[PDB]
């Protein structure tokens, strides 16, 4: 009832949908807030009340899929997360370099959300998108060789990745989980 | 100086559907990777098929409104959520009916043990349960009368647990997978029995690998692989989640 | 698993058996159903046999000798090279044989061995699985030298690095 | 690195080497006891060691693997161990000789 | 003329690491992969450097003999720069040249075309046993035992004629420990 | 020898697995082996004619405690072996089917043994049973794939003529192109007459 390559992971777009409900800054390009002096969201899942209220340019905050499809019309723009600018990056990008061991402290979702709206945004972030570009990709690369390490120090009994991505984890999960348990049934196996 | 905040929080503090969706993402995400079938949010699904029905028949009734002020964004917003939510509890059901073929025998060996600490009707949905009952029916009148007919009776039962290899799959306990912890869902860290200070002065848990006699302190926040069956119980509290 | 069928498949390997006592009736498995079986006779046997044979018998009704693909020569082999070993031509299923054996005799230099090769070809099998075309001949000598135990970890990690770069650049 | 510095560690450690796998010892001196013997009345046997290099990775993986990348720096200091050896036992270069798993080489 | 030197090199630097189409750092990702199987090379196709500042293509197509082993240096420091934490060995790769210009066949190549790129076809009669050729030589003077070394690009060195600071005539060896070597093939080509 | 047979089954039985997990659609499964497994019941009724002649000359008892006890489990376990080759095989065929009901039914026939046929008309039975009591205001059948987008482009890839939907029609003309909701036309990506995402 659920596919082979589904039965113990992620789709890379069940990824996208996790991180999709995240909350986003945007700024509305219709006004919604009626003046005192018609439908209305009525949502389920999410804060139905930010989207009555908004007004043109008055920054607010929604779940992503909501923000992505304002933003599929001319009816917001995204406001690009701190972390997501330029400098941030490159101050991240100095940790990775300056850490060779730890992972920097990046969101979550940083990998999912520099995709979703380098494409679907693309008009909206104050830095030039190349450069926002260059620099998650910075990252990846550097970050992929601090994991090419660590797998270096798999174990039969545990292991700790404090700041690694869903994306990247969920990437790596099936090879980590598959290695960690045949090297625990080699151990236990030996066991009287 | 002379530190205040708590009077300036007694003078501060003068189920939802977000919750519930928030809830049902969690479910999903620590069955879809965790081995166990994981008990079945009973009151939690109850509400929100419930939901379900009433916010199709609220679109439904809309669209009537529009057929016999009007922007139609909105409804292209809850439409494309009853998407995003069907598609949720859909992905969720049919995991955890696959968990429910693979271990159709071992789910039939829970039920028979009267000294179970788990009857089927906790763990498994109404629906669940008339899949996994008819469903080992059918598997079984197939082996029947395809395999099962032409053995001695010594061989015909399709559960052999004295076989010289054991025909009831059970969940892989020690299986490994990715978790992130917690801590208490509250900020209670201070109410917490199991929760305690690592060295550095950084919450942890503690928790015991009992085949290698070995402890390990999972900090807050951070992010671990482990032996499912080491972590069950603060899964289980939801002091941690599976990634 | 029961079902699991490169669990029934690496049952079905052989290794040599020495047998503990004359029994009549036997000799089927010396292709001669009216003769017995001697003491002494060295007959490869099934593993799914020969498992429940080395425990049975008290002395068993027979002893399991050292198979060759964990003889010294290979072993050694082993503690060398460990990404250079060609385990397919040893046995396609080395393992999950090598499992069943460490749990049959608890051998814990074994263990260690195996725990040793594996995680070293687990790291050259994630270079593989991790490299993508925009298939290079190295990958291809290298993966003919998996184990149907590590062709499918490699077939499930490179599947995941795959389809991970298909989202991220293609739409 | 210059190999003359450590160049005494890697005859020392040979020497272990040699003390740790008796055998080759054993080896040695029969040699040397067959050719004082052919000598004694009037075939000879040469100054030659086969040494397995499973013993030597068991041993010091990290002097086996010199053994294998870096033969021109490990190979004269184990001969002139060797050469050592054989001379210490009772009353010429000796020469080594190799087995054994050599995997990608 | 090394700062101009290290400006082709940073050039060709930046091409790999800024070279994108699609939304993908094409040239990042071939030599990334390459990188993790072990092969030190990159295929380059020379739409894309003409596509990206055909300056560069000109300089390459003007003198390929000087500028490919500043390209393929430049792409030594890149991969370095995408495989090692460096704060915290690979050789010289080789560059792989794709390309679609319109081919001169076999017999039309003559004295015009000494020293350009070009682009041919034809049919393989032979291919000799492979041979070692020097990238780098570790060099000691006979007399004094003066060491010195030479880096090779093989597009066209020879040992130094006297001592670098009597020593002899024509006094330098080879360190044949030392010294570098690369596999090279001869093919014939109908 | 008994288990040999066996073998050969789950070897037939790894290479239809392999066929099926290669291709990303469903390949419809091979014939099921009726010849082997006909081979391999036979030597099962073998394996039971032997216990019972040897549990009849027991009452001779030919050194029973030792000699018969061996002989009894020798042809117990070639019966073990052959029972785990079948039900492997058959177990495997019967998880494509469960999957093909899934992803198809839900919503090539010679190579099932009649067995199979009946055992999948049941299991669709079944699915169709899920998607109608309770549960129902999901298609449980529906995809899994995330619905990346509410509304999509779709090129008409077989006529079908004038169709309704709720509140509406499609005129499926060959080669026209609707932009459309994605949830009133999923139903006809999956029998193929639409093109797009
Ligand atoms: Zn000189």
């Amino acid at each position: 009832s659920l596919p082979a390559h589904l039965q113990q992971t992620f789709s890379p777009e069940e990824i996208q949908f996790i991180v999709e409900n995240e909350p986003i800054k945007i700024f509305p390009r219709i006004t919604t807030r009626q003046k005192i002096r018609h439908t209305r969201w009525q949502l389920i899942t999410t804060d139905d009340k930010a989207l009555n209220n908004m007004v043109a340019m008055r920054s607010t905050e929604v779940v992503l899929w909501i923000a992505l499809l304002l933003k599929q019309q001319s009816k917001c723009s995204i406001v690009a997360p701190q972390w997501l600018t330029t400098k941030e990056l490159d101050r991240k990008i100095q940790y990775e370099k300056t850490h060779p061991d730890r992972f920097s402290e990046l969101p979550w979702n940083w990998l999912v959300l520099a995709r979703i709206l380098f494409n679907k945004a693309k008009d909206d972030f104050h830095d030039p998108i190349h450069e926002l570009r260059g620099k998650i990709q910075d990252l990846r690369e550097i970050r992929q060789i601090k994991v090419l390490k660590g797998l270096k120090y798999l174990n039969e009994s545990h292991l700790q990745l404090d700041n690694l991505s869903l994306l990247e984890i969920n990437e790596l999960r099936p090879f980590i989980t598959e290695i960690m348990d045949k090297l625990r049934e080699i151990h236990t196996a030996s066991l009287t | 100086d002379i530190n205040i905040d708590d009077i300036l929080a007694e003078l501060d503090k003068e189920v939802s559907p977000q919750q519930d969706f928030s809830d049902l993402m969690k479910s999903w995400k620590n069955e879809r990777c965790s081995p166990e079938l994981l008990p079945y949010p009973h009151q939690l699904m109850k509400r929100l098929l419930n939901r379900i029905s009433m916010q199709s028949q609220l679109i439904e009734n809309i669209s009537m409104g529009f057929l016999d002020n009007e922007s139609k964004l909105p409804l292209l917003c809850m439409e494309t959520e009853l998407e995003r939510l069907k598609f949720v509890i859909r992905s969720y059901i049919r995991c955890r009916l696959s968990k429910i073929d693979k271990f159709s025998l071992y789910l039939r060996q829970l039920n028979e043990d009267e000294n179970s600490l788990i009857s089927l009707t906790d763990l498994l949905s109404k629906d669940e349960i008339k899949y996994h009952d008819t469903h080992s029916l059918i598997w079984l009148k197939l082996v029947n009368d395809s395999i099962l007919k032409y053995m001695p009776e010594e061989l015909q039962a399709i559960n052999d647990t004295e076989g010289s290899v054991n025909m009831i799959d059970e969940p892989d306990w020690n299986k490994f997978v990715f978790i992130h912890v917690n801590g208490p869902p509250d900020g209670k860290w201070n109410e917490d029995p199991l929760l305690q200070e690592n060295e550095f002065g950084k919450p942890c848990y503690t928790v015991t690998i009992p085949d290698l006699k070995e402890e390990v302190e999972l900090t807050i926040g951070s992010i671990y692989v482990m032996r499912y069956e080491v972590i069950r119980d603060l899964l289980r509290d939801d002091k941690v989640a599976l990634i | 698993g029961y079902y699991d069928i490169d669990d029934v498949l690496a049952d079905g390997t052989e290794f040599p058996c020495k047998f503990q006592y004359d029994i009549p009736g036997l000799g089927y498995l010396e292709n001669n159903p009216g003769r017995p079986i001697t003491k002494n006779t060295k007959l490869n046997l099934p593993l799914w046999l020969a498992r429940i044979l080395a425990i049975v018998g008290p002395v068993p009704f027979v002893e399991l000798l050292p198979p060759d693909m964990f003889s010294t020569k290979v072993m050694n082999a082993i503690k060398t090279d460990p990404v250079a070993l060609d385990l397919h031509s040893i046995n396609s299923h080395f393992f999950s044989l090598a499992i069943k054996w460490i749990m049959l005799f608890s051998e814990k230099e074994l263990a260690n061995v195996v725990s040793e090769l594996l995680l070293q070809r687990a790291q050259e099998l994630n270079h593989h699985a991790s490299s993508l075309s925009i298939t290079n001949i190295a990958t291809s000598t290298f993966l003919l030298k998996l184990e149907e135990m590590e062709k499918e970890i490699y077939k499930k990690s490179h599947e995941s690095y795959k389809d991970t770069k298909r989202w991220m650049f293609k739409k | 690195f210059a190999p003359d510095a450590v160049f005494g560690d890697r005859v020392r450690r040979f020497q272990e080497f040699l003390d740790t796998f008796t055998s080759y010892r054993d080896s040695v001196r029969s040699i040397q006891v067959y050719n004082s013997n052919n000598a004694a009345n009037y075939n000879i046997l040469p100054h030659r060691i086969i040494i397995s290099l499973d013993d030597l990775r068991e041993f010091d993986r990290s002097f086996w693997s010199g053994i294998l990348v870096e033969p021109a720096y490990f190979i004269p200091p184990a001969e002139k161990a060797l050469t050592d050896l054989a001379d210490s036992m009772d009353d010429h270069p000796w020469k080594l000789s190799f087995k054994g798993s050599f995997g990608a080489h | 003329n090394d700062d101009d030197n290290t400006e082709i090199i940073k050039s060709f630097k930046n091409f790999i690491l800024e070279f994108r189409l699609d939304s993908q750092f094409i040239y990042r990702d071939q030599l990334r992969n390459n990188i993790l199987v072990k092969n030190y090379s990159l295929t380059v196709n020379m739409e894309h450097l003409i596509g990206y500042n055909e300056d560069i293509y000109k300089k390459l197509s003007d003198e390929p003999s000087d500028i490919i082993p500043l390209f393929e240096t430049a792409i030594t420091q890149v991969a370095k720069r995408i495989s090692i934490l460096s704060r915290a060995s690979l050789p010289t790769f080789q560059l792989i040249l794709n390309s679609n210009a319109n081919q001169i066949p076999l017999r039309d190549l003559d004295s015009e075309h000494v020293s350009k790129i070009v682009r041919l076809s034809g049919i393989i009669i032979s291919t000799s046993v492979l041979s070692s050729r020097a990238t780098y030589l570790s060099i000691m003077c006979r007399n004094c035992r003066h060491t010195t070394s030479i880096t090779i690009n093989n597009f066209n060195v020879s040992l130094p004629r006297s001592c670098l600071s009597n020593c002899g005539p024509d006094p330098y060896i080879i360190i044949h420990e030392s010294s570098k070597f690369i596999d090279q093939q001869f093919l014939k080509l109908q | 020898m008994y288990g040999d047979l066996g073998n050969k089954l789950v070897l037939e039985a790894k290479r239809t697995k392999q066929l099926y997990a290669r291709s990303n659609q469903d390949v419809n499964l091979p014939m099921y082996h009726e010849d082997i497994i006909r081979n391999i019941l036979k030597e099962v009724s073998n394996l039971r004619k032997n216990t019972e002649y040897l549990k009849e000359q027991q009452q001779l008892g030919m050194l029973d405690d030792k000699v018969a006890k061996c002989q009894y489990f020798v042809t117990l376990l070639c019966m073990e072996r052959n029972k785990r080759c079948l039900l492997a095989y058959q177990r495997l065929r019967t998880d494509i089917l469960d999957s093909m009901a899934w992803n198809n039914n839900g919503l090539d026939t010679n190579n099932l043994s009649h067995q199979e046929q009946e055992y999948l008309k049941e299991y669709c039975d079944l699915i169709t049973d899920l998607k109608s009591g309770d549960l129902v205001d999901i298609d449980l059948s529906g995809s899994l794939v995330p619905p990346s987008d509410v509304f999509i482009d779709v090129r008409v890839l077989k006529d079908a003529g004038e169709i309704q939907t709720e509140y509406g029609v499609f005129n499926l003309i060959k080669d026209s192109q609707f932009f459309v909701r994605q949830s009133d036309v999923e139903r006809l990506i999956q029998q193929g007459y639409l093109q797009k995402i």
